RNA sequence: ACUCUGGUUCCUCUGCAUUUAACCGUGAAAAUCUUUCGCCUUUUACUAAAGAUUUCCGUGCAAAGGAGCAUACAUUGAGUAAAUUUUUGGAGUCCCCUCGAAAGAGCGGGA
């Protein structure tokens, strides 16, 4: 719903512009056409144009790309949400936790492996965990059919 | 993450079950944009 | 952020956040989760070195 | 950790502050409590020792064994922790 | 400011927090810089208005990444001359004799330009030249602050002073004589050295799934950016695409990218380097009729001319206003 | 050791649900007034935007009372159950010099 969400429709209505496929409304300020002022601040000779400031950018960044925004009820949309990567399982026979082949393998070709400062020497290999200490859910299965 | 430290040190601090509290995003534009825009300090006493 | 901290002579320390995303979104087996965590630590130490 | 009585917990919060402690032999050591232990062994940095005759020395570090401490004077603010 | 989302917040605070008035906002642009891509062919002289002193300079392209070292203060002009000289001879393999002879960075103490004293001490004595040194440095920093093409700061130019007739007496070598004349010498050295513009480039990191990579290139191609790495994110389905894009062509890049991928791509952009605007900015064979986006060899001519129009300068560099004809 | 109470389900009353970025409502009506657009020989019924108020279909929690069902005393606020170096199973006792009527006190000394 980037630029097809509630706040972007509000900004489009406020700016009197329309998102392709969005709703279209009667002009909120009836005379925004008055930018035909021929003042030098807007002068097409002085501006450098590379890709035209199309209305998506006016909605995406309402305050950098528009005038009058103290009188216009322009609204910020939520900027980004970190994209969810849950892939739906096709097969009920798979484990619930399995390395799906759409997940890239965990490798990088040229990283040095970090130094593992493990305990060493004869006195330290003999260290034993007591007989009752046991992983916190050892007998619980890692996953069920649910 | 700071929301958790806030929740631990402030008994009345509310975290929604389904939205981040973002206590340190105090600006309303940070509330709306959903991202931290300006740094906010938080001084707390915490036990190790 | 790591490089700028070292330049400013700050003590760099690491939190590997959002580890639930391994369990719940990626669904990596716990063994493959360890390699994913390890590689993040390796990537960070590649910067420090 | 496992529970331990409030006096020992307060002693661990006395770490990093100045403290004064008297040993069973009577000498008074004032210093900065750099470490404490659950048996209340104490390491004092920056120490001043006062003998019972009133003489004194500076000492750079002292370790005092816990069961040889008679009492300590902690700092005041620990009554709020 | 640093990017699109920065200005959007700065302007939001200007609208809703601080100013509470109506403000016109221009279309965003970038500051350019000016550079020379070639060694100055003539050596260029500037006589002081009293016709007694005679500065001579040349200009060169500055070697790769030395400007980043100056700007990041990896080297500082305030260092002691041995330590300063040690850096240039150790890291950039400079002649030791040259490394002693740096006179300034410019247009400020961290600016991406060097002035050198290449004056050999047989032609003028080192003491007399030392009397005008501070004026020459100050006119060089004046020149590099404005710059002759479109009054944008000069960067990555190595200016060498290499001759100086100087008057025997102070009243004929005053600061007001020397300071304007060092600027005219720097500008004449610059315009002989094949001048060019520089624009800043972002470094863009895109994270997108596998099918959105062809979109990333498609959106870059419309904006002159290019992809320098395309690697899978390990332990993830997404890919990481790294690209350089001009800042000048980045306005709406993030928005174009997200729309053409339905937000499955997202990207973030930081300044990375200054790279030449393509083309020759002084090529009068190119006319900037404003009907359409100029093709890429004309960009340096457009960016220069319209920056002059914006700043209220004359339409075109009257390059021969600085030179002597038999120079 | 004190006073404190039976679970459930339902009905109804009362009070509160304004520091709104935003949300009593993951849904979505109607009216009035003021203003501006379009229909139009007038008004009603209208167009479609703004602002200000209303009504209506709903919501949450607390508290009180009642009504049905099958039935259990604990439990809330206030407050219970280790002789081997670091504390709770004894390095303890006794004897001279000093100040002082008087009884202690010195890193005092001795067994
Ligand atoms: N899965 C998962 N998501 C999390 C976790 N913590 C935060 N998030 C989500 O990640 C997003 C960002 O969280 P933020 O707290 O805003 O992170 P942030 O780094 O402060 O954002 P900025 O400060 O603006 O850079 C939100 O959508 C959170 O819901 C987590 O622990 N696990
Ligand atoms: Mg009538």
């Amino acid at each position: 719903f980037y630029l097809f969400d509630m706040k972007s429709f509000f900004t489009a209505k406020a700016l009197n512009v329309a998102i392709p496929g969005g709703p279209k409304f009667e002009p909120l300020v009836k005379d925004l056409h008055t930018d035909e002022d021929w003042n030098e601040f807007n002068d097409i000779n002085k501006v450098i144009i590379r890709a035209p400031i199309r209305t998506e950018y006016r909605i995406a960044f309402p305050f950098m790309y528009n005038n009058l925004i103290s009188s216009l009820p322009v609204q910020v949309s939520w900027y980004h949400t970190p994209s969810v990567v849950f892939i739906k399982t096709e097969d009920p026979d798979l484990p619930a936790f399995y390395y799906d082949p759409l997940i890239n393998p965990i490798v990088l070709s040229n990283l040095k492996a970090t130094e593992e400062n493990l305990p060493e020497g004869e006195e330290e290999d003999e260290w034993e965990l007591p007989e009752d200490v046991r992983p916190i859910f050892e007998d619980v299965p890692l996953y069920t059919d649910n | 993450f700071l929301d958790c430290l806030m929740e631990q040190t402030h008994p009345e601090f509310y975290r929604a079950e389904d939205a981040d509290a973002r206590f340190t995003d105090i600006l309303f534009i940070e509330k709306q944009r959903g991202c931290s825009i300006k740094s906010q300090p938080v001084s707390i006493v915490a036990q190790d | 952020a790591i490089r700028h901290a070292i330049q400013e002579r700050l003590a760099v320390t690491l939190c590997i956040s959002k580890i639930d995303r391994l369990l719940l979104e990626l669904k990596l087996p716990p063994a493959d989760a360890y390699f994913k965590l390890r590689l993040i630590i390796d990537q960070v130490n590649n910067i420090l070195s | 950790m496992t529970s331990v009585g409030v006096p020992i917990k307060i002693l661990h919060e006395a770490e990093g502050h100045m403290v004064t402690l008297e040993t069973v032999t009577g000498e008074v050591y004032r210093g900065k409590l750099s470490e404490a232990e659950d048996n209340m062994n104490c390491q004092l940095a920056e120490t001043v020792v006062t003998f019972r005759d009133g003489r004194s020395h500076q000492l750079d570090n002292v370790f005092i064994r816990g069961n040889k401490i008679r009492f300590m004077i902690l700092p005041d603010m620990l009554k709020n922790a | 400011g640093t990017g699109e989302f920065y200005m959007d917040c700065v302007m939001h605070d200007m609208r809703k927090v601080f100013s509470e008035i109506d403000i016109k906002v221009a279309d965003p642009v970038v500051t350019f810089n000016e550079t020379v891509i070639e060694t100055s062919t003539l050596k260029c002289f500037a006589e002081t208005p009293n016709k007694k002193n005679k500065i001579t300079m040349m200009a060169e392209p500055l070697e790769k990444q030395l400007d980043e070292d100056i700007e990041n203060e990896v080297v500082q002009i305030g260092w002691n001359r041995r330590r300063l000289g040690e850096f240039f001879q150790t890291k950039y393999n400079w002649d030791l004799l040259a490394a002693r002879s740096i006179w300034a960075f410019g247009p400020d103490t961290t600016g991406p330009n060097i002035l050198l004293d290449d004056t050999l001490p047989s032609e003028v004595d080192k003491h007399l030249l030392s009397t005008v040194r501070e004026s020459l440095v100050q006119g060089f920093q004046w020149a590099t602050r404005e710059g002759p093409l479109c009054e944008e700061p000069i960067r990555q130019v190595k200016f060498k002073l290499l001759d100086a007739a100087i008057a025997t007496e102070p009243l004929y070598r005053g600061g007001g004589q020397m300071i304007p004349t060092a600027r005219r010498c720097a500008y004449s050295a610059f315009l002989m050295a094949t001048p060019r513009l520089m624009e800043p480039y972002y470094t863009v990191e895109v994270v997108a799934p596998a099918d959105c990579v062809a979109a990333v290139y498609t959106v870059l191609a419309k904006r002159r950016g290019h992809v320098t790495t395309d690697a899978p994110m390990p332990g993830s389905p997404m890919y990481t695409i790294s690209a350089y894009i001009p800042v000048m062509d980045s306005f709406g890049f993030e928005t174009d990218l997200r729309i053409h991928t339905q937000g499955q791509a997202f990207c973030m952009s930081a300044f990375h380097h200054w790279q030449l605007v393509p083309g020759d900015p002084l090529d009068k064979s190119i006319v900037i009729k404003t009907l359409d986006v100029q093709p890429t060899p004309h960009l340096a001519r457009e960016f220069m001319i319209k920056t002059r129009r914006r700043k209220g300068l004359s339409e075109d560099v009257s390059v021969n206003k600085f030179f002597d004809d038999p120079m």
